[PDB]
C-alpha cells in the first residue's frame, strides 16, 4: 500500500527521468542480463548485445508502462490490466523475475538521479516496483 | 551436497520403495497444475485445460518418467551432481531456456508428491535430507547457465 | 484471487483436519525447523527439542489463526488484521519464512490427507496459504 | 568468488575509491529505512522512527562503519570468504540470531549506495561484479548457520 508521501515520491523521482526513460529501461535490462543471466532465458529471440535495437526498443516500451503506473497510481490494477494479462497467460514469466528487474531499475536510477534518490524516495520507489510486480503476476493462478 | 551419512541411508532407503515411473508423472503433472505458469515449456504436449486433462496425458506421464529417471540417476552421484549434470544444464540453458527456479519449484513438489506417498514414512528428518537433495539437483541444473 | 473452487477445496481439505489442526501445526513447525534451519533465528527463546511444550503450543495458535481464516475466507484481510499487525511491527518476521512455513504446511497434509490430497486441492492449499502470507505480510511498510 | 581477473581488478579498483566511513553509514541506514522490519536488532540505538532520524543516528553511522569494515577485510579473501567470515557467521547465528536473508537485504543496499556514489563509473558490468561479490559475502555469512 502506497502512502500518499510514496505516490509523492515516486512522481517526484520520475519526473525527472523525463525524456531519459527510455534510456534508462534500456539501461535496466542490460544491467538485469549481465548480473542475473538466468533472466535471459526469457529473451531467446532478442539480441542481447550491448545496445542492441531489440533491447532499447523493449526498454522503451518498460519505461512507458512504468510512466503509465505513476500516472495512474491510484488505478494500477486498471491502468495495468492488460499487461497483467500478457503476463500471465502468454509470457508466464517466473514471479521471482520481477524483483531482479525492480532491483536493476533502483540502481539505474540511482546512478542518474543522485540528488532526487534520497533514503526515502528509494523507499518509496522500492514499494513501487514491488506494487507493480504484484499486479503483474496478480492472474497467474 | 552435505548430506551426512545417516541423511545419505535414509535418502537411499525411501528411494529404494519410489515407483519413479509413477512419482515422476505425479511429480510433473502436479507442477504444471499448481504452477500453471510452467505450462509455457509444453504447448506441444496438447491438453492441459484442466487438473484431469494434465495429469491424464499420456505425453506429460512420459516426460514425468523421463525427468524422473535422470533424477535418480543424480541420486547415485550425490557426491558430484555438477559433472553428472553437466550436459543437462547446458541443454537446458542453450536449447530449452529454461528459467532454473523451475527446478526449484519441481523439488518442493517432488517432496510433496514423496510426503503424499509415504505418509507418516516421511520423517521431519527424512524430508530435511531430500530438501538437500533437491537443493543440489536444482543448483546443478543451474550451474552451466551464463 | 480464491475462486469458489479453491473455496470449496480449502473448506473440505480443513474440514477434514478437524481435531488434529493443533498436531499438524506443530509438525508443520519441526519439519520447518530442520528443513529451514535459518527459521530458527525468530525463536532463540524456545526450546525446539523434540517434543518442545513451546512447539506443541506454537503449534496450536498457528493452527487456531488458520482455522480461523479458513472460517472467514471471504473476509481473511479483516479476520486476520491482528495477527498482521503484530507481525509487521513486534515479531517483524522477513517475508521470505512464510514461503517456507507454508511449504512444510503443505508437506504436513499431503502426509496426514491422502486421499484429499489431490491435484486440486494442493493447488488451492498453495494459492490459499500464499494468501495468508500476503495478509500477514501487508502491513511491513 | 568466481570472479573473473578483469572482473577481480573492477571491483579493487573501484573500492580504492570508497570512503567506508560515509557508505557504511549510508547503506546501514538505508537498509532500515527501506525494510523496516530489520530494525528488529537495533532497538536500542534509539530513534529509527524517522528516515531523518535513522540517516542521522550515530549508533547506526558507527555500526555501519563496523559492518563495511568487516565486508572491506573480506574484499582481501575474495578466494576464501568462507574462512575469513567462520567466525562472524556463528556470531550472527549463536549470539545475533539474524537472519541470513538480511546479508541480502543489505547486499543489494549497499550494490544501490555504489551506483548512488559512482554514477557513470559504476557500469553494467561493474555492477555485475559486485553482484557477485554481495551474493559470495552472504552466502560466506550464512555458512555457519545450524
Ligand atoms: C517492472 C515490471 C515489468 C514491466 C512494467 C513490463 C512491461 C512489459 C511491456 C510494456 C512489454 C511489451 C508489451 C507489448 O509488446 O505490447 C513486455 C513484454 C515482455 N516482458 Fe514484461 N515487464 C516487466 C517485467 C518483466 C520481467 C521481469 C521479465 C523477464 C525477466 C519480462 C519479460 C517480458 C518479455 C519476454 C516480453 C516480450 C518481449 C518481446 O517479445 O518483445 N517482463 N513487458
Ligand atoms: C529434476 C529436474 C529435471 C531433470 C533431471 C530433467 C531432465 C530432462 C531430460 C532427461 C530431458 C530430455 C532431454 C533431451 O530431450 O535430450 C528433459 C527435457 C526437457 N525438460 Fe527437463 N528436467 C528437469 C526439470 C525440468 C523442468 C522443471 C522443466 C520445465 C518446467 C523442464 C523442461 C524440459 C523440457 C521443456 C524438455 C524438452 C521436452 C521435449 O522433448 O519437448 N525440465 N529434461
Ligand atoms: C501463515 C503463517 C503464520 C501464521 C498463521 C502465524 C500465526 C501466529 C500466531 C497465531 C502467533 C501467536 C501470537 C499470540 O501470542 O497471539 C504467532 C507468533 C509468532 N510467530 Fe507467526 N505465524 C505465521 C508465520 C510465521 C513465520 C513464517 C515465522 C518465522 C519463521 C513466525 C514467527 C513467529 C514468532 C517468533 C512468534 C512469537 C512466538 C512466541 O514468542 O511465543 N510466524 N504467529
Ligand atoms: C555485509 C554483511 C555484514 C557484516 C560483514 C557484518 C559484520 C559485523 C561485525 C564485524 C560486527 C561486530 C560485533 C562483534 O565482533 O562482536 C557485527 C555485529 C552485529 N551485526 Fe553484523 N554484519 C553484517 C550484516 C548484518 C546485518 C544485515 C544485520 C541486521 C540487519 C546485522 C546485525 C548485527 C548486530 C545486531 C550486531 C551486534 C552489534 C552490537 O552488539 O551492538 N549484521 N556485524
Amino acid at each position: 500500500v502506497l502512502s500518499p508521501a510514496d505516490k509523492t515520491n515516486v512522481k517526484a523521482a520520475w519526473g525527472k527521468v523525463g525524456a531519459h526513460a527510455g534510456e534508462y529501461g534500456a539501461e535496466a535490462l542490460e544491467r538485469m542480463f549481465l548480473s542475473f543471466p538466468t533472466t535471459k532465458t526469457y529473451f531467446p529471440h532478442f539480441d542481447l548485445s550491448h545496445g542492441s535495437a531489440q533491447v532499447k526498443g523493449h526498454g522503451k516500451k518498460v519505461a512507458d508502462a512504468l510512466t503509465n503506473a505513476v500516472a495512474h497510481v491510484d488505478d494500477m490494477p486498471n491502468a495495468l490490466s492488460a499487461l497483467s494479462d500478457l503476463h500471465a497467460h502468454k509470457l508466464r514469466v517466473d514471479p521471482v523475475n520481477f524483483k531482479l528487474l525492480s532491483h536493476c531499475l533502483l540502481v539505474t536510477l540511482a546512478a542518474h538521479l543522485p540528488a532526487e534518490f534520497t533514503p526515502a524516495v528509494h523507499a518509496s520507489l522500492d514499494k513501487f516496483l514491488a506494487s507493480v510486480s504484484t499486479v503483474l503476476t496478480s492472474k497467474y493462478r | 551436497v552435505h548430506l551426512t551419512p545417516e541423511e545419505k541411508s535414509a535418502v537411499t532407503a525411501l528411494w529404494g520403495k519410489v515407483n519413479v515411473d509413477e512419482v515422476g508423472g505425479e511429480a510433473l503433472g502436479r507442477l504444471l497444475v499448481v504452477y500453471p505458469w510452467t505450462q509455457r515449456f509444453f504447448e506441444s504436449f496438447g491438453d492441459l485445460s484442466t487438473p484431469d486433462a494434465v495429469m491424464g496425458n499420456p505425453k506429460v506421464k512420459a516426460h514425468g518418467k523421463k525427468v524422473l529417471g535422470a533424477f535418480s540417476d543424480g541420486l547415485a552421484h550425490l557426491d558430484n551432481l555438477k559433472g553428472t549434470f553437466a550436459t543437462l544444464s547446458e541443454l537446458h540453458c542453450d536449447k530449452l531456456h529454461v528459467d532454473p527456479e523451475n527446478f526449484r519449484l519441481l523439488g518442493n513438489v517432488l517432496v510433496c508428491v514423496l510426503a503424499h506417498h509415504f505418509g507418516k514414512e516421511f520423517t521431519p528428518p527424512v524430508q530435511a535430507a531430500y530438501q538437500k537433495v533437491v537443493a543440489g539437483v536444482a543448483n546443478a541444473l543451474a550451474h552451466k547457465y551464463h
